[PDB]
């Protein structure tokens, strides 16, 4: 929450997805009706299904019971280069999350950058690979 | 002649100055370039602190 707060700090992506303990406490059931005519709209909606079924038939019960539903572009955010450090030496462990910005959805340079991660990894103390672990990271943590 | 003879005896007692005077520009110039660039790479290093806000948020 932190790493997202600061990085597109200004901005909507700053904003945290359970809100300010303020607006849980005050917004009144005419926001929430809005804000669900607003968003909630057929265009910005996906039905999908997997599993045994016809696919015809999944389109037909669309029909029948989402007919009704209804028919704000989101600004581009700007990632800034800065820190958020709570301090807090209670605590028993120290949290830390670094990011640079990433392409977003569509950009086809995601899938490298997934191979590049891939390499790097992931690690924690109740894996069996230790020393001989493939990634440096890993094996030197 | 007094003024001929002294301004020969201040070259006698100092032969540098000419140099010494070339290399004051020179020095001057170089200050003039390096000390406003040498100043804002260290406004630019330090302004990470300069800029920050501190916030106490106790229980």
């Amino acid at each position: 929450n932190y790493l997202h707060a600061t990085a597109f700090q200004g901005t909507p992506l700053a904003q945290s997805v359970e809100g300010p303990s303020e607006n849980v406490r005050k917004l009144s059931r005419a926001d929430l009706t809005e804000y669900l005519s607003r968003h909630y709209k057929a265009p910005r909606m996906v039905l999908a299904a997997a599993g045994g079924l016809e696919h015809r038939q999944l389109l037909d019960l669309a029909q029948k019971h989402f007919s009704g539903l209804s028919g704000p572009t989101l600004s581009p955010c700007r990632f800034t280069g800065s820190q958020i450090c709570h301090r807090e030496d209670g605590l028993p462990l120290a949290h830390v999350a670094i990011a640079v910005e990433g392409p977003g959805w569509a950009h086809p340079d995601n899938v490298a950058l997934q191979v590049a991660n891939a390499i790097i990894g992931h690690y924690d103390c109740t894996y069996g690979g230790g020393a001989h672990l493939s990634s440096p990271l890993a094996s030197i943590a | 002649v007094a003024k001929d003879v002294c301004t020969f005896l201040r070259w006698a007692a100092e032969p540098e100055h000419d140099h010494r005077k070339r290399m004051g520009l020179k020095m001057l110039l170089m200050m003039g370039l390096l000390l406003p660039l040498v100043y804002a790479m260290k406004r630019h290093k330090w302004s990470v602190l300069k800029s920050r806000k501190l916030a106490y948020r106790p229980p």
